[PDB]
């Protein structure tokens, strides 16, 4: 499996999940892309961007590959929220406050061709513009939450609307649906997530949408929803602005229990304390921010001008020494103390300077060891390498890259100890 | 050196002659 | 190794003694000289007739499919049952893995590094194959592909 | 047309103008690598017939 | 009808010719032209002339920069006031 | 329809196209039919270029983009000769119309957002 | 002081110098353009954010 | 009466007459190809419409490394009815070769017309972005120029360039901002077509806006290195 | 060539001598052209020729 993701920019950046690091950038052609969506099967990813248009691009022979197909028939409404039909159409809503239906066919004369437009009816002192759309298959309909603050529900033959609500209050922003189409979610800006249903004989006969509930969880408002169900379990997530993200069951959306994953996680941490010298450093991006205590003073602050990820992994040993590190590269510092100020200088070793440390730990005060994320690992003294023993992939090494990667790297005063996320861990004498 | 740097400069002066122009380039 | 390449000289086969490994180790000794022609020099070169609407069809049939030139010279090319071959098309590699000999071959793999050094040093295989400047003969070609492909 | 010349023909033109001056050799060269546009079976028929009228 | 269609041929008269005026003229451009370098100690260390191997008045015109090498007006008559004075001529017309 | 005929305008913008051609028509900016918009085109007057997509044989306008190509000029194919006859307002079916230049209309704004419209269509 | 010093570190960090008629940039690290994706563009994301926390919906 | 000057480069003149105009030295004489005019001095000499072709606007705007030299081999990619391919064909004389590539259809009629009239021209009708149908013909080019509108462009320069372009080989591109992008500024969008290409593995040069003759449109100058 | 040429110079295309000649001087056009010769024109009569 692959992960698109896409940012601000013109590219779709292709991740890399064995190590964690983007694949390929994929320069689209055409301008600022705003949004993006794959069909059915996998196979061609569509791209709606800021000029105005929809981009077809295609994956085919594995990863790592993406050719540009199709720029389809374009308009001047920048194009906001896109979505798949089929292998068929491709269905986007742009800020005009309207929704297109593109033809996406291989070998027809109408691929390329924007045959159906249909518009949201417009607010008064607003330029109003459509969020978010999304395509139900059992019911062959498309439905829409729209700036106005509202949710249609066109059927897709006559590209004419059946249901319109006025749901809540100010801009609808995602929606979401089940397996089989019973329940579509939507998830406002006023923190409120509405559930219309369908699930009686009746309604499904005759294709009424009900608005049977809602609920406000979120503490400033939401931006995305994504609900899985399967035999096993059914449940939607959805996560907003106030860093954190809530959790429903799918068909007791009404009575079940919610449950606020946090903030933070504490997995992968930005706090480390050495007792010698009794001062505690933390780190954040392009920041190191040392504090000494005994009352708590503040010594150090560490802008790292030259890159600009996030600092992965620092670390400290019992002295005076620094080591700062990302998947790309790496710095080493020494601290001098002069008081209640101290002084930072860097030092040079190519080998770090080049190397990219998933996991580093110290030995002593002179040397240390390196993880690095292609399963390498590296002892300096301030090339020394050694060997690992090899773990065998199975269909989830296959899909799941990262599975055989290390996870963990805990060091004694001398021996040392590996562990793998499949479930394997070893011991190392250096 | 210094004859060649001189014949470079009657070269270059036949050049700016050729397509020189006064408060003819603003016209 | 067997490589096949078409040109207006005709449909020309290379050995090469085994791939992969030899792409990399080619690349970075620049291994575009005659040097590397004297290393892979020829495994079997076929010229043409002297009929330029038999070479209009064949190279038309060539980007649609196999020709029966292309016939001719694949009831020999192998030497055991399954032989590596190295070829300029995907579509190409799928015919020729379909048609009536069954034998491995590689589609367009990382093998531009081979084309392209057999694409220039081929006027050192113009003493080795075609003693003669073809460049005529791939402007007719031309030419007449040009005057059928437009209607004319 | 300048496809269907032999080396019967080209002894045919040594019958005609001279050989030993090469100009057959280059005039059969030249129709081995013409490029010129090839003319309908018409076209040349009144052409022989133009080419005929000029010589009485 | 008889008046409009005189002017419509007067008009198509000085388009034709004003078509062959500006095609048998010749301008000068004003673009932007970027030079791509590598390291930032050859960016400060940049000079038109050490790159291009010219002159001044060769490095500030742009249609023919000869280097040193490939350098190394008494055909035409009056060249200060005459062959200037034609082609103003002709750009007036 | 035919597909010689390229840029075929969709429902929003042939609605576009024929209410601007339904202004020019009113304030006597459109010259229709084929010959006139070629003559149009040779003296260097045409804002834009309107044809019909099913003209039976399409070839007596398809003479029409090598010279809007040529010259520069936008042209965009609406799909109906008897709706774009009816728009133009005379009695018959007109296969191809244009929108002349003058800059002291006030239908300048729609003329050159449709233009532009245009414009991006065959871009 | 602190505003000289904040402009000569945006003169280290600049790239492009202009020579007269012509105009000198150099090229990045393809490092950084190989395992870091592009910047995203401020006034885009600005008026998405602009346009989410409108005057219109009484935001706090 | 005139006077001709040599420029930069090789093959392009200058003729310093009753007016100041860019010529090529003819390789065919007595005979135009769309009716522009020509000058004897005594031997053939064609003017240069640098309005209506986007090579001689580089050209007049200046360029250093024009890879075109007489006894090479270019590539043209887009040469559409034949003006500047003829150029280039001019340019290069007997020794270097032009294989002109087209799609359409009376372009192409154009372009086939004329390579009946001049022998260095070599001329296919093909799609361009599908490089297989000539590679059948066409052997190891030393430099390519590309002046297409299919916003792919650099797409299709790096598949021509990783199948035809000899090592340490130049390659020019036209890009034309209103077709590409059309709502962000050309300057933005030039600096974004120089990461495609290197990325693509073109090490870019130097580009140029093409000011006074077209809208928004540049020239990108790049080498090929190290590459396949 | 001859098919990007509009209908009204194709009538007028053989003269254009009298054609312009009555252009320049604020005359009435020919009316014929070059298509005197063809059969219909032959068998037409005055007006009707013009027509």
């Amino acid at each position: 499996l692959r992960l698109f993701s896409i940012g601000g920019s013109t590219v779709v950046t292709e991740w890399d999940l064995a190590t964690g690091l983007p694949l390929r950038n994929y320069d689209c052609n055409s301008g600022v892309i705003w949004s993006i969506s794959i069909n059915d099967s996998q196979d061609k990813l569509s791209v709606g961007c800021d000029n105005g248009t929809v981009v077809l691009i295609d994956i085919s022979g594995g990863p790592g590959v993406l050719e540009h197909d199709t720029i389809l028939m374009r308009q001047e409404a920048r194009v906001l929220t896109l979505a798949w039909k089929k292998d068929d159409f491709v269905i986007g809503g742009c800020s005009d406050g309207r929704i297109r239906i593109w033809s996406a066919q291989k070998n027809d004369e109408n691929m390329g061709r924007l045959l159906h437009t249909m518009k949201v009816d417009k607010a008064k002192k607003e330029s109003t513009l459509v969020w978010s759309v999304i395509y139900l298959p059992r019911t062959d309909q498309i439905a829409s939450g729209d700036s106005t603050g509202s949710i249609k529900f066109w059927d897709f033959q006559f590209a004419t609307l059946n249901q319109s609500f006025k749901a809540h209050d100010a801009d609808v922003l995602c929606l979401t649906t089940d397996t089989d189409n019973n329940y579509v979610f939507s998830a406002g800006v006023d923190r409120k997530i509405f559930q219309f249903s369908q699930n009686t004989n009746k309604s499904q006969k005759n294709n009424r949408w009900v608005n049977s509930s809602n609920r406000l969880l979120h503490g400033n408002d939401i931006r995305a929803i994504c609900a899985y169900q399967s035999k096993g379990a059914d449940f939607l997530v959805s996560g907003g602005v106030e860093k954190t993200l809530v959790i429903n069951s799918l068909t007791s959306f009404s009575n079940g229990n919610y449950r606020k994953m946090p903030t933070v996680e504490p997995y992968s941490k930005n706090v480390l304390v050495n007792k010698e010298q009794r001062l505690v450093v933390s780190w954040s991006e392009s920041t190191v921010k040392i504090w000494t205590m005994g009352n708590y003073k503040l010594v150090c602050k560490l802008t790292l001008k030259d890159d600009q990820n996030i600092s992965t992994c620092s670390l400290s040993p019992d002295g005076q020494v620094l080591v700062v590190g990302r998947p790309s590269t790496t710095k080493v510092f020494h601290l001098q103390p002069v008081g209640n100020k101290l002084k930072v200088t860097k030092l040079d070793n190519d080998l770090l300077l080049r190397t990219s440390t998933k996991l580093v730990k110290f030995i002593d005060n002179s040397k240390i060891v390196i993880c690095s994320c292609e399963d390498d690992v590296f002892i300096v003294d301030l090339p020394q390498e050694v060997e690992l023993l090899e773990v065998t992939s199975t269909k989830s090494s296959i899909k799941v890259p990262y599975i055989n990667r290390i996870n963990h790297l805990e060091v004694d005063q001398n021996i040392a100890v590996i562990s793998r996320g499949c479930g394997v861990v070893d011991i190392l004498d250096l | 050196r210094k004859y060649l740097n001189k014949l470079i400069k009657r070269n270059s002066q036949n050049l700016r002659s050729w397509d020189l122009e006064e408060e003819v380039r603003d016209e | 190794a067997y490589v096949l390449t078409e040109t207006s000289a005709g449909y020309a086969l290379l050995k090469a003694s085994d791939k992969i490994y030899k792409s990399s180790s080619l690349i970075q000794d620049l291994d575009s000289s005659d040097k590397v022609l004297k290393e892979f020099k020829i495994a079997a070169f076929s010229k043409f007739n002297s009929a330029a609407n038999a070479l209009e069809e064949a190279n038309s049939i060539i980007e649609g499919k196999v020709s029966s030139q292309l016939e001719k010279l694949l009831e020999e090319i192998k030497k055991d049952k399954k032989s590596t071959l190295i070829v300029s098309e995907t579509k190409l590699a799928n015919a020729i893995n379909k048609l009536g000999l069954n034998f491995n071959v590689v589609s367009d793999a990382v093998t531009l590094d081979i084309y392209r050094a057999i694409k220039e040093y081929l006027p050192e295989l113009l003493p080795g194959m075609s003693d003669n400047d073809l460049s005529k003969m791939s402007l007719g070609l031309a030419h007449s592909i040009g005057r059928h492909k437009l209607k004319f | 047309d300048k496809a269907s010349l032999n080396d019967d023909s080209l002894h045919d033109l040594a019958a005609l103008l001279n050989e030993d001056s090469g100009i057959a050799q280059r005039v059969i060269d030249n129709a081995r690598i013409s490029m010129g546009q090839d003319i309908s079976e018409t076209d040349m028929e009144n052409v022989c017939v133009f080419a005929q009228r000029v010589a009485s | 009808t008889q008046d409009s269609n005189y002017v419509r041929t007067l008009r198509q008269i000085e388009l034709k010719k004003l078509e062959k005026g500006a095609k048998q003229l010749m301008f000068k451009s004003s673009g932007n032209h970027t030079i791509f370098v590598d390291s930032r100690e050859k960016m400060n260390e940049f000079t038109p002339e050490k790159f291009f191997n010219t002159t001044s008045e060769m490095v500030n015109r742009s249609e023919n920069r000869l280097t040193k090498d490939q350098l190394a007006n008494a055909s035409s008559i009056m060249p200060k006031e005459s062959l200037d004075k034609k082609k103003l001529k002709k750009f007036k017309q | 329809p035919n597909p010689k005929a390229f840029p075929l305008a969709d429902a929003a913008l042939t609605q576009q196209i024929l209410d601007v051609v339904q202004q020019a028509a009113n304030l006597r900016q459109l010259k229709k039919g084929a010959n006139e918009a070629t003559k149009t085109l040779n003296r260097g007057i045409s804002e834009f270029i309107i044809m019909a997509a099913d003209c039976e044989p399409i070839e007596i306008l398809l003479h029409l983009p090598l010279l809007c190509e040529d010259k520069n000029v936008p042209y965009v194919f609406v799909p109906s000769r008897v709706a774009l006859g009816r728009a133009c307002g005379v009695s018959r079916p007109v296969i191809a119309a244009s929108i002349t230049t003058n800059d002291a209309s006030a239908i300048k704004t729609q003329i050159y957002a449709v233009k532009d419209k245009i414009e991006t269509l065959l871009i | 002081i602190k505003t000289k010093k904040r402009k000569t570190l945006k003169n280290l960090r600049k790239d492009s110098v202009k020579r007269g008629k012509f105009r000198v940039q150099l090229l990045s690290t393809t490092q950084d353009s190989k395992t870091l994706p592009p910047k995203k563009e401020s006034s885009i994301i600005r008026s998405k954010d602009r346009w989410l926390n409108r005057k219109a919906l009484n935001k706090g | 009466k005139v006077v001709i000057e040599p420029h930069r480069h090789a093959g392009v003149y200058i003729a310093r007459g009753k007016e100041d105009l860019l010529v090529t030295k003819n390789m065919a004489p007595g005979e135009s190809v769309y009716g522009e005019k020509r000058i004897s001095v005594k031997v053939e000499y064609r003017v240069w419409n640098p309005f209506r072709s986007k090579l001689a606007a580089g050209i007049m705007g200046g360029l250093d490394e024009l890879f075109i030299a007489p006894g090479k081999k270019v590539l043209y990619l887009g040469a559409a009815s034949g003006t500047s391919v003829s150029h280039v064909s001019d340019v290069v004389g007997p020794e270097g070769v032009v294989y002109a590539v087209e799609f359409s259809h009376r372009p192409g009629r154009e372009l086939i017309s004329m390579a009946k009239k001049r022998p260095n021209i070599i001329p296919i009708i093909e799609d361009a972005r599908h490089p297989q149908k000539y590679r059948m013909l066409i052997g190891m080019v030393d430099c390519v120029f590309a002046d297409v509108a299919q916003p792919d462009q650099a797409r299709i320069i790096a598949l021509n360039s990783h199948m035809f372009l000899k090592d340490q080989g130049g390659v020019v591109i036209s890009i034309k901002a209103n077709c590409i992008d059309s709502t962000v500024d050309a300057e933005t969008v030039f600096a974004r077509e120089v990461q495609k290409l290197r990325e693509e593995r073109i090490k870019p040069l130097e580009q140029l806006t093409l000011e006074p003759y077209e809208r928004d449109h540049c020239i990108v100058v790049g080498r090929y290195m190290r590459s396949g | 060539s001859l098919a990007k040429s509009p209908a009204s110079t194709i009538q007028i295309l053989g003269a254009e001598k009298a054609l312009f000649r009555a252009l320049k001087t604020k005359h009435d056009t020919p009316k014929y052209g070059l298509l005197y010769h063809a059969s219909l024109v032959g068998q037409a009569t005055g007006k009707n020729k013009g027509k």
